[PDB]
């Protein structure tokens, strides 16, 4: 329900300084910048597919296809005599 | 002076210009997660 933040009308009150990041202002800054990326690398802003995420994606799914086999094959060598 | 009669017409119409004003949606209202 509630969302809100309404304008503080008190001079003497709390100012906010020294913010952190949240969840949303990262997810936010991390789609600008692969929206930049991709009016550089294309010639595309309206993101309707990013082939730069899925290449991004890709090798890290080899990198962790890598790392699952390394562990896989480290316990295979433990258990087995 | 006066050493030569200019006669008046129709000016020659600007290019057009437009007073409607333009709206723009609301930005989404910030979605949970």
């Amino acid at each position: 329900f509630s969302s809100r933040t309404p304008v503080n009308e008190n001079p003497d009150g709390v100012q906010y300084r020294r913010g952190f990041v949240t969840r949303h202002q990262v997810s936010g800054w991390r789609f600008v910048m692969r929206r930049i990326a991709s009016g550089v690398a294309l010639h595309d802003t309206r993101m309707l597919v990013d082939p730069l995420r899925t290449q991004s994606r890709a090798v890290l799914t080899g990198a962790l296809i890598l790392v699952t086999g390394l562990v896989g094959c480290f316990i295979f060598s433990l258990f087995r005599p | 002076m006066s050493r030569l009669i200019f006669e008046h017409q129709r000016r020659l119409t600007p290019p057009t210009t437009r007073k409607g004003t333009i709206t723009i949606e609301p930005p989404p209202q910030l979605p949970r997660v």
